[PDB]
């Protein structure tokens, strides 16, 4: 009878895998019907309708999550603001997240997971200006559904081409401005007195309610995932190309994880408090295996911290302060996954990306970490944040969730490794 | 042989020169869409419903009577309107034959 | 002095009736003279300007009231003190509202009061479904999804492509469903959820106070609206007959619903004598016909239903606020038949798609209304704006309120009573 | 060193003055032998970009500030403490603000600052009255009603872009009064709005710390864009003279005139009993910073009494800024005259009413007039390019308008006290 009880206790995973497999089977079958696809684009829309409903629900939830969780995380920054070691920890986490995300986007651009197959474009400096203008939105309410973009206008003065910008308010929600406003508002509330605690209690309750909505939406998800996969299979010809692109994206993400966690972090260890990091790596061989197997960052925290304390040596107080607060903040592997996934989605639709969009990707991937205390970072939710920030279709989110089961383990192991290395280097710095 | 869109022209103080935007929001114009060619380059001309300045919460060019698009918009953070334009162009090209 | 108590008891109603009568008199007088020179649209807008101000006040006070009343309710009404039978009560309320709205559609189509002698169906269904789950909450506060077809030219033949421009409006479906789901989440959350409950409830009381203030200014706006719409029409006799047909259709629908639907809901459950069970209670129906508030009659309703016939305190306390705040079926059929009347008088096309959309929006937009007497015209205006219909006869359908609104609140009290009786007869089993 | 302590005490003022001076110097140096006006529009935009960032930051923060400050102020107000006198005070504040704004517009039209050598009036009045009551609060945060012509030209509304401050201020006042009338159940909402307003205030303080570099870049870009700097400098001088004459003759005539008409108790003696709060308001432009010292001076120098003073001064220091209305009116009319657009009676009435309402909705910020000026400039429809001139010389007019506001509320307190004396 325990077989039935196991299914009841793990209904979400079974339903999700059943939905993915049913979507693949349905797409293959309807592609095999007749000589080829002949249904009209109206029927394509009718077939992809449940996926559209799912994506609308996700965006509707993206807005309150961004406006609330960032405020809460910024206002709850006092454990690291009460000491110099906390400031060093926060700075190290931020710098490591930026460098990891840059490495991920660079490796994804270089390896080209997609592709394998005139409209004008913006300018690099004008894209930078658009990026900087979107940092501070002109209006708070108008930023909930509209963004800024430099639309270009062309004049033909008796044969002389003239190319002039306009810079109107292009429709489409900008999250980067909302993130910046939320962060600065959270800092302002932290600098405020006792009434700040009441306001942030308000915001935390709102964020928790929105999280409950996230849970219900993820409960609804499998049918929408099925229909999204089916519609993608129908619309995208050469399904073998799609499968091999998914495989190349998986290999790209694993390679990014490996290069980060085996070169960049040991380089940081060798730089700060110069000594060999391989010793600490061999010491902590246990917790990395537990993190790779269980694929849970919070569950491996006590065993990993006790193993760090027993093996080699640690002040224990520095570790006892860093590890609980660094486990759900660092998110190195989350940054790698989010950057590589955003690049892969942008390349699967043959959508070129400029410098402004890349810097936006890096900044939002970093800024989701400070709000990760209230949102489930490392999943497809932060990827949806990034996709809405840079303005790409999100019909490939289901396809990426189809491989999330197999590229999440290395994410957790590299996050645990990064936290451990940071704790070690800060302990050695504090020892002096 | 599409008509030569004279209405796309703009008068500058006396001299008249042809001008056309790159990205204009969907809410700024209605349903009648015409294709015009200027010196061998195809563009889309339409009446402008955003004379006042905005329509349906979307900003529109001010003080213009006839908007004049390019066939495919720009990739500069044009959100999804550009993808929709891509689908409409591919289905129009498919249906042309 | 002796009549001062009567003047104080119904001063707002008397003032509204006097305003409507004075507006009719002003319209007849201004059309009596050479009104052809004053028939110009600029002068008509000049007359209708205060009515436009009143309608703008109602439109701006829509969203706070609806969203926060629904949030507070859904985060407070759901717990109660019962179990699975509460789901039975909610399902009965939903099916009763749906059936009443469908009856309103049927009678509006059959009678055709609007006598004065488009989009595909599947696309309409898809636009209704997308409006239920809004893409952006802030964007949903002032616009809604809508699909329209294009005719882009490519050197020849005609094509037809939908784009979904998301025209300006207000999607009550998305706001209502988001408020309901947020209230359920806040229920399931815990104590800081209760703090949010107190926040939203206080905001709702502030909105109620502001609405009560606005309804004091309402009579002068409605009287200018009556005068403007009377002078606008070519003949005053060609509009009164249409208003008579409309009020007859509304009253007939209300009477048919309240008198043959709920006894048919009992059907074979006649262990509680349906007409005798209803005749057990008359004081609340008389009170709700005198005044016009479902909330103001709630304590007398509860005490009468508790001490007159068989019911439990714990189930009445749980069910009666639902009827007084969520179960305005009468307002639903009122706004539905009024919207169909507006559509048919304006010569707009009618088909299955938009009529099922208006059915869904009427049956899911009445739950956002409150117990304020003149609380149906606000939801009605938002529905007619969202269904792509012009605001033309809103003035006269606001003018005819003093009896239809009383009938709506009477049938709402009756529906709540029948639901409570059904739950009582189900619990004892 | 004592000079170090002095510059630490007031660093923002020195920093912004040095920023304006550095912007003038850099702009003249660039326009001299650094390519001149040969820079294109795109390069001028790139040069002015930090100022664009400052302007966008200023426009971002005005909406939460007004919507929550007004709600908190109205909810905390208790007109029932003194019956049949709060109405007199509100009427007095309204009429003095309208008279100040009329004075500001009339002198702006007469003196013609920056004057180098279309809707009907009924439609404008109708649109102004219609914009007071919005149709959707969320839509009113970024869109305002306006009438266009299309067909005898029948008018049709369009809800063009632009923040609607009339409707927001009116709704905030009504909501605050409703919250007060609610009773003990609405205490939380009031505390929440006050906390949000305080957070917005500290955000404002950070933004005004950032301001001097933006002011420098704005003034540099504007002085290098124009090819005739003499005209721009003379226009700025005409603007300063016009505004100073406006809200100096206002404070030295209109308020003493009404005081002498009402109670004839030598208003100049009342002012000359009130020296040091005026100097404090002329030193720092924060109206809220001068509230307690001016309380002490008015209590120890006049028999205004304490009940009356704490009934009227906290209200009169936030919703009674007549000088701010004068500055906004003069600045907007000067901007309109710089663009050579004709002015009709309808939009003069509209700009007067919206400037008065937005002055009611402004705050006691050290520089609180620039945000309101930008909003009202966008409201009626005018190009936003001359704000650099007003922002560059905002300091002198800003201290003078703070002096005007504090003397206006002091006169209001005195007149209410003498009315209470009966």
């Amino acid at each position: 009878d325990q077989v039935r009880r196991f299914l009841r206790r793990n209904l979400l995973v079974l339903l999700t895998v059943s939905g993915v497999l049913a979507g693949v089977a349905l797409g293959l079958g309807v592609r095999g019907a007749g000589g080829g696809l002949a249904l009209s684009r109206a029927q394509l829309t009718y077939f992809a309708f449940p996926g559209e409903l799912l994506l609308r629900l996700l965006r509707m939830i993206i807005l309150p999550l961004v406006v609330c969780s960032l405020i809460g995380g910024a206002a709850s920054l006092d454990p690291g603001a009460l000491g110099r070691l906390g400031a060093w920890a926060l700075l190290f986490f931020l710098v490591t997240t930026l460098l990891a995300s840059a490495l991920g986007v660079g490796l994804a651009l270089a390896l080209q997971p997609g592709a394998a197959s005139n409209a004008p474009s913006k300018e690099v400096l004008d894209s930078f200006l658009d990026l900087a203008r979107n940092i501070f939105p002109s209006n708070l309410v108008s930023a909930a559904f509209r963004s800024y973009s430099t639309t270009y206008e062309e004049r033909t003065i008796t044969g002389t081409r003239v190319k002039v910008p306009v810079g109107q308010e292009v429709e489409g929600m900008n999250i980067l401005g909302l993130v910046v406003f939320a962060i600065v508002f959270g800092v302002a509330l932290r600098k405020l007195g006792p009434e700040g605690e009441e306001l942030i209690r308000f915001f935390n309750s709102f964020n928790e309610a929105t999280m409950v909505l996230v849970s219900w939406i993820m409960w609804y998800a499998p049918v929408g995932i099925m229909f999204l996969v089916a519609s993608k299979i129908v619309e995208m010809e050469d399904v073998v190309l799609l499968f091999t692109s998914l495989g190349k994206y998986i290999f790209c993400c694993i390679l990014g994880h490996a290069i980060h966690g085996l070169i960049v972090l040991p380089l940081i260890y060798f730089a700060f408090t110069r000594k060999n990091p391989y010793r600490f790596l061999l010491g902590l061989l246990t917790p990395l295996a537990t993190a790779f197997g269980t694929s849970s960052s919070s569950a491996t925290l006590p065993l990993m911290m006790k193993c760090v304390e027993e093996n080699n040596g640690v002040d224990k107080r520095i570790s006892r302060f860093i590890l609980p607060i660094g486990a759900t903040v660092n998110m190195d592997g989350a940054a790698i996954f989010q950057c590589v996934a955003a690049v892969f989605i942008a390349q699967l639709n043959n959508v070129p990306l400029n410098f402004g969009q890349i810097i936006t990707i890096l900044v939002t991937a970093t800024a989701s970490s400070v709000g990760a205390a209230g949102i489930p970072a490392g999943g497809v939710l932060t990827l949806a944040i990034i996709l809405e920030a840079i303005g790409l279709p999100t019909h490939d989110l289901s396809l990426i969730l189809a491989v999330d089961w197999l590229v999440d383990r290395t994410t957790t192991v590299v996050n645990v490794e990064g936290d451990a290395l940071g704790a070690g280097i800060l302990q050695h710095l504090n020892d002096k | 042989a599409p008509p030569s869109c004279r209405e796309c022209y703009q008068s500058l103080h006396m001299q008249q020169y042809f001008t056309y935007h790159t990205h204009i929001e969907r809410s700024c114009y209605g349903n009648l869409i015409e294709e015009c060619v200027e010196s061998g380059k195809s563009y889309y001309k339409v009446k402008n419903l955003g004379v006042c300045g905005s329509r349906n919460g979307a900003i529109c060019p001010r003080g213009k009577q006839w908007l004049c698009f390019t066939k495919i918009g720009q990739w500069g953070v044009n959100t999804q309107v550009l993808e929709d334009i891509k689908r409409e162009q591919i289905i129009a090209k498919a249906k042309a034959s």
